[PDB]
């Protein structure tokens, strides 16, 4: 029953700010000690800070010690962190973590003994504003069951959508998760395996909608 | 950062020793050593904490030890489910936690999942339209830690790459994707591109031409 419940993924322009909560259930978050660590995509484990939410008190390494305001809200069971002056480097899930019990007798502070972690949340850092997706066919083999599909090209924010054939063709469709690029636009691609002899008769289309800039592009894919 | 052999491999059975090197100012100064499991979607996992002590749920397989600035994790009677990472954790005496950079473990007991590798060529449009992206999509793959490397011809080619982490497909397996950004001339001006994904020691390798 002891649950750490994190704020929803996150997109900010560099030189900005950030603020994450941390929802606790199961247990009184003052009475625990609550660590912030944090893991860019790929990399590993980095320490961030360690505040108890009585006192208020917070260590944090020299790096973050400037950028970093922790603080809480125990009439909400809820932890806070806010991270200044975000960079792309700044780019990763920060997680929270439940450490030792609080006492004035017996010091768990510096402890890293996690018991219980949030889920994780994504920040991401991008210069990027609203833009329209670009959508290209991805023409079947011509050798090839045959695979054919759609690029969904430099668009941001997230999501785009996908559907083929306004949904009337769900087998075999499989829409990968957009890559954050480094220029900050996202793409995607959205692939649907189909037996070979339908190519030619079956017209196949894939339903971009891409909410944010109010854009749809039905896009048609052939040989 | 502790410092962690950023890589191990193993076998069922027998056991695996994961190291940990810090200084006298942590690992050296206290027993507040511990080590954390976690596999590719999910948040790290306490198993070893105050150097050797177990948490709840974790077998006698894993055990800690310490000597002077060394903590090591010992896994005996070798199983499958690790596969995966370790990092280990100290308290410091600036009353601070330091993690190790994390030993990327790769054990060999279970078959494979191996991934189907789709390659697309830059499609007319784009090319039509000054720009070329080849796309190489990842699927059905298991466990989900996979390295993708890109070649014009023969040559390794590492600038213009965009490459997602492998995230859970709807099976219990795992996808990827793989972009690489071309100029159109760079695209023609070649025998052929290649996209080759390397799961566990085992490599598939598409391959497409203009």
């Amino acid at each position: 029953q002891v649950q750490l419940v994190q704020s929803g993924a996150e997109l900010k322009k560099p030189g900005a700010s950030v603020k994450v909560s941390c929802k606790a259930s199961g247990y009184t978050l003052s009475d625990y000690y609550v660590h912030w660590l944090r893991q860019a995509p790929g990399q590993g484990l980095e320490w961030v800070a360690w505040i108890n939410p009585t006192s208020g008190r917070t260590i944090s390494p020299r790096k973050f010690q400037g950028r970093v305001t922790m603080t809480t809200d125990t009439s909400m069971n809820v932890a806070y962190m806010e991270l200044r002056g975000l960079r792309s480097d700044d780019t990763a899930v920060y997680f929270c973590a439940r450490g030792g019990w609080i006492s004035l007798y017996v010091d768990y502070s510096y402890y890293p003994n996690f018991d219980s972690w949030g889920q994780g949340t994504l920040v991401s850092v991008s210069g990027a504003s609203t833009k329209g997706p670009s959508v290209f066919p991805l023409a079947p083999s011509s050798k090839s069951t045959a695979a054919l599909g759609c690029l969904v090209k430099d668009y941001f924010p997230e999501p785009v959508t996908v559907s083929w054939n306004s949904g009337a063709l769900t087998s075999g469709v499989h829409t990968f998760p957009a890559v954050l690029q480094s220029s900050g636009l996202y793409s995607l691609s959205s692939v649907v395996t189909v037996p070979s002899s339908s190519l030619g008769t079956q017209t196949y289309i894939c339903n971009v909608n891409h909410k944010p800039s109010n854009t749809k592009v039905d896009k048609r894919v052939e040989p | 950062v502790l410092t962690q052999p950023a890589s191990v491999s193993g076998s069922p059975g027998q056991s695996i020793t994961i190291s940990c090197t810090g200084s006298s100012s942590d690992v050296g100064s206290y027993n507040l050593v511990s080590w954390y499991q976690q596999h590719p979607g999910k948040a790290p996992k306490l198993m070893i904490y105050e150097v050797n002590k177990w948490a709840s749920g974790v077998s006698d397989r894993f055990a800690g030890s310490k000597s002077g600035n060394t903590a090591s994790l010992t896994i005996s009677r070798l199983q499958a489910e690790d596969e995966a990472n370790y990092f280990c954790s100290s308290s410091t005496n600036s009353a601070t936690v330091i993690f190790g950079g994390g030993t990327k473990l790769t054990v060999l007991g279970q078959p494979k999942g191996a991934p189907s590798v789709t390659l697309f060529p830059p499609s007319s449009e784009e090319l039509q339209a000054n720009k070329a992206t080849l796309v190489c999509l990842i699927s059905d793959f298991y466990p989900g830690a996979v390295t993708v490397a890109w070649k014009a011809d023969s040559s390794p080619v590492k600038a213009g790459v965009e490459t997602t982490t492998p995230s859970k497909q709807s099976n219990n397996k795992y996808a990827a994707s793989s972009y690489l950004s071309l100029t159109p001339e760079q695209w023609k001006s070649h025998r052929s591109y290649s996209c080759q994904v390397t799961h566990e020691g085992s490599t598939v390798e598409k391959t497409v031409a203009p």
